[PDB]
C-alpha cells in the first residue's frame, strides 16, 4: 500500500510541476503583452494632446 | 492594481496561517505504539484455566 | 485546556484534540448486539460491541447504525457511541474539555437540542458548540469564499459562501449519499449471482465499493466498452475465498450520484444541484463561486470524479466563466481539519455555549445567538 | 497652505487639491451595509463599506446613495463619505486645509446650513465656502458669459450668466438626470427578457448605459431603421457571461432627456428649457447666450448629443442668430477644474467663511454676504 | 522507509502547488491589465476620430 501510494503521490507532484511550468510560460507572455500595451497607451496619449492643441488653435 | 492585489494577498494570508500553523499543534499521532514481540518467551502456561 | 473536536458523522466517527493535523481515532459508528444463543460459560461476552470492535466480531452480530440521514434515530445507541469515543478511544474525561460537535444543514431542531442536552447532562462537559459541516470544510481549504459540496455517507449538502457571508436561501440538501450507493451496489451485484443480504455483508459490499468502483468520465462510452472488451473486469477476494469479478458494475454504482433516477429518486444529480445552488445566488458573486468550487466528504473520493463534475458543470455553465474544482488529497478528514482550525482560533474562544448559560435558558439556547 | 476642492456631486465624489488639472480621487458615493448573515469568524468583516470598496463587494451588499436629487437625505452616511474622502483617499487631516464644497442651485437652505455646520464642528476645517455648481463649469471653459447646462447625475440645472452678472430669475432647474435614465433603461430592458432588480444590478445597468447608449440625431428615422435592419444591435457581456443584445434600447434610453414624457414627467426636454431660460433674459444679451451655450456634467457625455441639441435649438431659435454649443472633451470634471481655478485665485482669498465668523453668527452665516 | 518517502513526496507536492497557485494569480492580474489596455486603445481611437471630424468641419 505504501509503495503504490508513493507512486501516485509522485504522479500528482509531477502533474503539478508541469502545470506550474505552463502557467509561468503564460505569465511571461502576458507580461511582454502588458508592456506593449503600456507603450501603445502612451503613444495614444501623446496623439491626444497633439490633436487637442490643433483643435484649440 | 496593487491595492486590489494586496487585498486578496492579505485575505489569503490569514487563511493560510490558520490552515498551516495550526497543524503544528500536534503531528506525532503518526507515531505508532510499541507492538512488541514475544520471541518464544511468553510460553509459561498450561491448559488449567481458560475462562479467566 | 484543549478542546475536543468530535465529529459524529454517519458511518465514521472522527475525533481528536484541537490543533492537530488528523483525527486521533477513526472508527465506524455501529452498535451490534449478539444474535445467537451462546454456550461457552465465562467467556466474558458483552451485551453490545460498539465501534471498531464490532467490525471484527461482525460474523455473529447484527450491526445497526444509530444515525440514518444526518438525523439521529436511536438516542441510546448514540449515547453509547459517544461514551465509547470519550472514554476508550481518547481516554479523556469530558468534565475538563470543551466539545465541538458538527451537524448537517437543515436538520430537525429536536436532534440538535437533544444533542446539547445529552452533552450537558450526561457527560457534563464545560461548554459545547455545534457547527455546520460545510463551513468547516471551507476552513480547511484556507479559502474564504466558494461553494462546498460535502457528500458524506449520510446526506449530501451544498452550502455556498461568499466573503464569509453564508447564503441561507441557497443551501441545497439532497439525501443521496454513500449508504444509498452501497445499497444500490448490493442490489446490482445480484445480476451476476452474488447475493449479499445480511447486515454484516453490507460491510463487505462497502469494501468492494471503496476498493473497486470509479466514476466514468463519459457514461455511454464506458457502457459500450465494458460490453465488448473485458479490460475492466477486476476481481476481488471475499473474506473466505471464492473470488468475484465485477464487470460494468464498477462505474454503474457511483454513477447514481449524477443520475439519481437509478435508485428511483426524482431529483437531479450532484452535477446539477451545484449549478442550481449557484444560480440562486446573486448575479455578482457567481464568477467567484464558479472558480472556487470545493469538494469534501468521503464519497467524493471516487477516482475520476473531479473531472466528470468539472465536465458537467462546464457543459451547464456559460462558456466564458472558468470552472475549477478544488479536490484536496485530504478530502475525507477535511471537515475535521477545519473543525480543529476553528477550535484553535482565539477570536472563537468566546462563542462557546457556557454551562451557566444553558442552566439559565434550557436546551433551546442553541438556536439563540450562540448558534 | 493649499485648499481642498471637494465636490460632493451625486453619483461620483470628486476631490483633490487646488491648482491641479484633474481630481485626485474619484469614486462612487455609495455606502452599503452587508445584508446576509456571515459565518466565517475573524474574517475582519466591517459594518459598512463606502466608496470604491463597495463596488467590488457589491454582490453581498445593499448599496444606497446618500444624495437623492442634489439634496442630502441621510446625513450620517454623508458624514461617513466625507470622512472617508478626507482620511483615506487624500490622507490629509482637515484641520489644516480650507474646503470648497459645491451645491446645486435652488436647493433647500437646511441642506447647506447642515453642510457648513458639519464641516465646522465634526471635521473642524479652518474655513469653507459653498459655490454654485454652474459658475465653476463656466470658469473651466475660460469664458465670462454663456448659459451653462450642467446635466449631472442627480439634477439638471441651467444657469445663464452674462459678463459675470448671474441672472437669478432665469435659472431653470429640472430633476431629470442620469439616475432617472438608469432606471428607465432598467425598465425598458425588460422588453427583451433581461430583468435587473437588485440594487447591485443597478450598477450593471449603469455600465450598460455608459458603454452602449447614444443620442440619436433624428429619433423617428432611427426608430424606423432599428426596426428593419440589424446594424444597431450591439452585444455586451454581463459580469458572469450570458451576453445580451441591445436593440433600439440604445437610443431610447437617452432620448428621455429631450422628451421627459417617457418617464411620465410633464416638463419639456433639455432642448427647450435652455431656450426658455434664454428667452427670460433681457433682449440685448440673447445673441451672446446663443453663441456661447456651454455643456457640462457627466450625463452630457452621450455620443452625439452636441449635434442633436444644436439642431433642436436652431429649430427653435430665430434663423439669423448663430447657435454654437461648447462641448469640451473634459466635460465630466469641468465643475471640479473650475473649482480648482476659483480656489487658486488671489482675489478670492478673502471670501472664505472664517471660523471666527461662524462662531459669531452661527450656521446661518452662509446665506449672508459670504455666500 | 516507504512512509518517509511518501512524506517527502508530499512536501514537494505542497510546495510546488503553492508555486503554481501564485503563478496563476499572476496570470489573472496580467489578464485584467491586458483588458484595461485594450479598453484604453478603443477609447483613444473613438476620441481621435471625433476630433478629426471636428477639425475638418
Ligand atoms: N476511498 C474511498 N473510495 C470510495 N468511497 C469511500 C472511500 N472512503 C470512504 N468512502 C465512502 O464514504 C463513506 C464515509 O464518508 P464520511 O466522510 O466518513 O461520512 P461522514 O460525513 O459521516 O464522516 C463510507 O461509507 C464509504 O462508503
Ligand atoms: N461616458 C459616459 N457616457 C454616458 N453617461 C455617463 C458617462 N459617464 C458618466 N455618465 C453618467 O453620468 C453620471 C455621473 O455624473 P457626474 O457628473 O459624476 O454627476 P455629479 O454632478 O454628481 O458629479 C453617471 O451616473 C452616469 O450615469
Ligand atoms: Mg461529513
Ligand atoms: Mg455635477
Amino acid at each position: 500500500e505504501a509503495e503504490k501510494a508513493a507512486d501516485e503521490s509522485e504522479r500528482g507532484m509531477k502533474v503539478i510541476e508541469s502545470r506550474a511550468q505552463k502557467d509561468e510560460e503564460k505569465m511571461e507572455i502576458q507580461e511582454i503583452q502588458l508592456k506593449e500595451a503600456k507603450h501603445i497607451a502612451e503613444d495614444a496619449d501623446r496623439k491626444y494632446e497633439e490633436v487637442a492643441r490643433k483643435l484649440v488653435i | 492594481l496593487g491595492t486590489r492585489a494586496k487585498e486578496s494577498l492579505d485575505l489569503r494570508a490569514h487563511l493560510k496561517q490558520v490552515k498551516k500553523e495550526d497543524i503544528e499543534k500536534e503531528n506525532r499521532e503518526v507515531g505508532d505504539w510499541r507492538k512488541n514481540i514475544d520471541a518464544l518467551s511468553g510460553m509459561e502456561g498450561r491448559k488449567k484455566k481458560f475462562e479467566g | 485546556t484543549t478542546a475536543l473536536v468530535c465529529d459524529n458523522g454517519s458511518g465514521l466517527v472522527k475525533a481528536g484534540f484541537a490543533g492537530d493535523d488528523a483525527p486521533r481515532a477513526v472508527f465506524p459508528s455501529i452498535v451490534g448486539r449478539p444474535r445467537h444463543q451462546g454456550v461457552m460459560v465465562g467467556m466474558g461476552q458483552k451485551d453490545s460491541y460498539v465501534g471498531d470492535e464490532a467490525q471484527s466480531k461482525r460474523g455473529i452480530l447484527t450491526l445497526k447504525y444509530p444515525i440514518e440521514h444526518g438525523i439521529i434515530t436511536n438516542w441510546d445507541d448514540m449515547e453509547k457511541i459517544w461514551h465509547h469515543t470519550f472514554y476508550n478511544e481518547l481516554r479523556v474525561a469530558p468534565e475538563e474539555h470543551p466539545t465541538l460537535l458538527t451537524e448537517a444543514p437543515l436538520n430537525p431542531k429536536a436532534n440538535r437540542e437533544k444533542m446539547t442536552q445529552i452533552m450537558f447532562e450526561t457527560f457534563n462537559v464545560p461548554a459545547m458548540y455545534v457547527a455546520i459541516q460545510a463551513v468547516l470544510s471551507l476552513y480547511a481549504s484556507g479559502r474564504t469564499t466558494g461553494i462546498v459540496l460535502d457528500s458524506g455517507d449520510g446526506v449530501t449538502h451544498n452550502v455556498p459562501i461568499y466573503e464569509g457571508y453564508a447564503l441561507p436561501h441557497a443551501i441545497m440538501r439532497l439525501d443521496l449519499a454513500g449508504r444509498d450507493l452501497t445499497d444500490y451496489l448490493m442490489k446490482i451485484l445480484t445480476e451476476r449471482g452474488y447475493s449479499f443480504v445480511t447486515t454484516a455483508e453490507r460491510e463487505i459490499v462497502r469494501d468492494i465499493k471503496e476498493k473497486l468502483c470509479y466514476v466514468a468520465l463519459d457514461f455511454e462510452n464506458e457502457m459500450a466498452t465494458a460490453a465488448s472488451s473485458s479490460s475492466l473486469e477486476k476481481s476481488y477476494e471475499l473474506p473466505d475465498g471464492q473470488v468475484i469479478t465485477i464487470g460494468n458494475e464498477r462505474f454503474r454504482c457511483p454513477e447514481t450520484l449524477f443520475q439519481p433516477s437509478f435508485i428511483g429518486m426524482e431529483s437531479a444529480g450532484i452535477h446539477e444541484t451545484t449549478y442550481n445552488s449557484i444560480m440562486k445566488c446573486d448575479i455578482d458573486i457567481r464568477k467567484d463561486l464558479y472558480a472556487n468550487n470545493v469538494l469534501s466528504g468521503g464519497t467524493t473520493m471516487y477516482p475520476g470524479i473531479a473531472d466528470r463534475m468539472q465536465k458537467e458543470i462546464t457543459a451547464l455553465a456559460p462558456s466564458t466563466m472558468k470552472i475549477k474544482i478544488i479536490a484536496p488529497p485530504e478530502r475525507k478528514y477535511s471537515v475535521w481539519i477545519g473543525g480543529s482550525i476553528l477550535a484553535s482560533l482565539s477570536t472563537f474562544q468566546q462563542m462557546w455555549i457556557s454551562k451557566q448559560e444553558y442552566d439559565e435558558a434550557g436546551p433551546s439556547i442553541v438556536h439563540r445567538k450562540c448558534f
